[PDB]
């Protein structure tokens, strides 16, 4: 049926 | 899934204000709206899920509980000519952008000391310039065209016919174009 | 051999259905919450040093809070309608007994969902007094169940009522337990 | 409060194991199969009324283990601190011979989400009928988990589920019988 | 900038291209869109891997390298696989940025690829006269197709202000299901600037034809990817 949203991880800051 | 754009197709006349529209099926993550020039290259105008934003005479609004965004353009310019493109990020997709079909806007500029005339021109090739935005050119002759002498800010149509002049342009020209030769 | 853990929540807290909606983004490192994005407060904060560099580092990336700022209606209030009918108007009928383990005990399984009351009558009157429960136990299911005991020794021809009130029924549902 | 959703994914490391999960209230809508790479709903009809598109779980898993990665650099690779589970066995409804019921094993208050869970019978090991839910998320970031064994109530039999997780010194072994 | 290689490509049915994307550094994810007769989503990677994929057969495939540009590659071309490729790149779910675009052309045949050919038109002396004005007029005539790039140059350095070209072009003769075409400009600068010897005006036609590598069938000159333009000194 209806599509279930997702939110996206977010990218910890690199180095 | 459904992504509407309205309307279709707009011509504006330098300084002139609108809207465009665009309405979305689904709830949506965030809402982008784009430029895109007649080589290809879109442009971004705005990242906008929600609320109000302003960059200059562009301005957009998106209320994502009644799913449409509006984008407005103030005191329009020949440079704002192109494809305006609403494209959603679909809150159940990730990584993946669903455009509309765009809206083709045309602006043309606002000639204040109209001159036209049609000139013969040597390397064949009739110039008919100088006219005002109004006039529609009859489709060999192309279609109408702003240039921009932008240091000087003057503005001025133009199109241009080949294979005698005052035959070409028939097409309501001006009550009182300047023909010589 | 030592083990290293990383979780991530998205919680949608709803108050009155959708009228008030706070949006709770948690990422926690072994055991111990770092950074938290509160749609109450509107930006990342870090909850311990650890998790420092990422508030500052997702505060300056300013697409990414437009985004979370209207997830509260893009995301929370849209997975709300789209569940609502399997989850929030999910309604299975309690399975109501009564036996003696003296303490007489009511039983209260298979229902949905967790909000229930139950009580008891000796003799068509309450007994608030002696009333010991097990609390709400939730079976992994999508059911619930829990068992009230009441401590009264039995004499015989006198009645007892296990009453039960449970949004899968109108008007509730009375077990009684004779002589 | 009335309702909580909440979207949890977790890594762990060395183990490369991870979750990706709804949860209502505290029940599982369903998670993301990583092998197969598809959506598995807790409750068949759940698939009628709703759909998940599982590539954008594995994306976000993808980011959660990057994320540990780099977190568990910063820590100076501070590992987890095992948190042994609070054990609890118990059936669906109540007890009766001959009549089939379900053993419930309640794990709860755990955390590096990883066990090895065991039923026996008289001592020896049954998984006829065995079924099992993923990880499931607690507020306090530890973990709750369930096992179920259906079965038919006897006079003879004791069942034991058997956990074993590092917090523990010896398995946890949780006497169940028919009294 | 993301950028994009290459600019344009003629293909045969049947034959595979090979199109280019780098995305803005920094950036780790690249997403492919086909744009035909509005966007359509083809891929999406992330870190080296395919993350999500568009309504597009085997045939359409790609991959992305440890530097983070990528490939698409398309491989039993079709008339209807003829299009606008465009290349973004972005953090996930924020702003998309796209390159200039691959536009590749799926024919039949080669035996209608014609290069144009360029000439230049001097102002009139009737309108210096008139408006102190002097409008250069270009013609690209003959080609086909209409993968081109119209430029002036004026003392050899590229020149955006008082011209105009075509918006796109017109075929040279409308009811033809292949017909070649045309395309004009105009430069229009003050009288005093074309009047005065020195001055160098060049119109130019960057074309995109066929690579040394394509099959020629005809007798006629290779089409080949080139330069045709014209010039004029301005007459005192
Ligand atoms: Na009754
Ligand atoms: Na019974």
């Amino acid at each position: 049926g209806e599509l279930i949203g997702i939110l996206n991880a977010a990218k910890v800051p690199a180095d | 899934i459904q992504v509407e754009q309205s309307p279709p197709d707009l011509i504006l006349q330098e300084g002139a204000n609108s809207t465009l529209r665009c309405n979305f099926s689904d709830s949506v993550n965030n809402l982008q709206w784009f430029h895109q020039n007649p080589w290809g290259q879109l442009i971004n105008l705005f990242y906008i899920p929600s609320g109000t934003k302003q960059n200059g005479r562009l301005s957009a609004t998106t209320v994502a509980t009644e799913r449409y965004s509006l984008l407005y353009i103030s005191s329009s310019q020949t440079t704002d000519s192109g494809v305006y493109f609403c494209a959603v990020d679909r809150g159940s997709t990730l990584g993946r952008l669903y455009f509309g079909r765009g809206t083709q806007l045309t602006v043309w500029p606002d000639i204040q000391k109209p001159d036209p005339a049609v000139y013969q021109l040597r390397d064949s090739v009739c110039l008919f310039t100088d006219f005002d935005s109004q006039t529609n050119v009859s489709q060999y002759i192309t279609d109408k065209c702003v240039l921009d002498m932008r240091s000087m800010d003057f503005k001025s149509n133009s199109a241009v016919a080949w294979s005698a002049c005052a035959n070409a342009f028939n097409s309501i020209i001006p009550e009182d174009t300047f023909f010589p030769s | 051999r030592p083990r290293f853990l990383w979780q991530l929540k998205f919680e949608c807290h709803f108050f009155n259905g959708t009228e008030r909606v706070r949006l709770l983004e948690r990422c926690i490192y072994n055991q111990e919450e770092s950074v938290r994005f509160d749609s109450d407060v509107g930006e990342y904060r870090a909850v311990t040093e650890l998790g420092r560099p990422d508030a500052e580092y997702w505060n300056s990336q300013k697409d990414l809070l437009e985004q979370r700022r209207a997830a509260v209606d893009t995301y929370c209030r849209h997975n709300y309608g789209v569940g609502e009918s399997f989850t929030v108007q999910r309604r299975v009928e309690p399975k109501v007994t009564v036996y003696p383990s003296n303490l007489l005990v009511c039983s209260v399984s298979g229902f949905y969902p967790g909000s229930i009351e139950v009580r008891w009558f000796r003799n068509g009157q309450e007994e608030k007094a002696g009333v010991v429960s097990t609390g709400l136990i939730q079976n992994g299911d999508w059911t619930f169940q829990t068992l009230v005991m009441l401590e009264t020794v039995p004499r015989s021809g006198e009645v007892y009522t296990c009453q039960v009130e449970h949004p899968s029924v109108t008007s509730p549902l009375t077990v009684e337990w004779r002589a | 409060e009335e309702h909580v959703i909440i979207q949890a994914e977790f890594y762990l490391n060395p183990d490369q194991s991870g979750e990706f999960m709804f949860d209502f209230d505290g029940d599982e809508i369903f998670h993301v199969d990583m092998a197969k790479k598809e959506t598995v709903w807790r409750l068949e009809e759940f698939g009628r009324f709703a759909s998940f598109e599982a590539q954008g779980a594995l994306a976000n898993i993808a980011v959660d283990k990057a994320n540990l990665e780099i977190m568990t650099k910063r820590s100076n690779y501070t590992p987890i601190t095992n948190v042994p589970p609070e054990v609890t066995v118990l059936t669906n409804s109540p007890v009766e011979l001959r009549e089939p019921n379900v053993l419930i094993c309640f794990i709860d208050k755990f955390t590096p989400p990883v066990v090895n869970v065991t039923w026996l019978r008289n001592g020896k090991p049954v998984t006829t009928g065995v079924s099992e839910t993923v990880f499931l998320p607690r507020e306090d970031h530890l973990f709750r988990k369930f096992h179920y064994l259906p079965f038919l109530p006897s006079t003879e039999d004791v069942y034991d589920c058997r956990v074993e997780h590092w917090g523990l010194d010896e398995p946890l072994l949780k006497h169940w019988e028919f009294d | 900038g993301v950028t994009q290689s290459p600019t344009h490509l003629i293909k045969t049915r049947g034959q595979q291209a090979t199109l280019r994307c780098s995305p803005i550094s920094g950036h780790t994810s690249v997403y492919w869109y086909q744009q035909a007769l509005g966007l359509q989503f083809l891929l999406w990677y992330d870190e080296g891997e395919e993350r999500n994929r568009g309504n597009f057969p085997p045939r359409f495939s790609g991959r992305q390298f440890p530097n983070y540009s990528s490939e698409l590659n398309v491989n039993a071309l079709e008339l209807e696989d003829s299009a606008l490729y465009l290349c973004a790149s972005s953090q996930i779910r924020e702003t998309q940025y796209f390159g200039p675009g691959t536009r590749l052309l799926v024919l039949e045949d080669l035996k209608n690829v014609f290069p144009p050919e360029v000439a230049v038109f001097e102002p009139s002396e009737a309108e210096i006269s008139h408006t102190q004005k002097a409008t250069l007029v270009c013609l690209a005539t003959g080609f086909y197709p209409d993968h081109v790039e119209l430029s002036w140059w004026v003392n050899g350095k590229e020149v955006h202000s008082g011209v105009c070209t075509d918006p796109q072009p017109l075929k040279e003769q409308p009811a033809l299901n292949d017909s070649r075409y045309a395309l004009s400009s105009r430069l229009r600068v003050s009288a005093t600037f074309w009047q005065n010897p020195r001055n160098h005006f060049r119109c130019q036609v960057q074309f995109y034809g066929l690579s040394e590598n394509d099959e020629w069938t005809q007798d006629r000159a290779k089409p080949v990817t080139q330069i045709v333009s014209a010039e004029a000194w301005g007459r005192a």
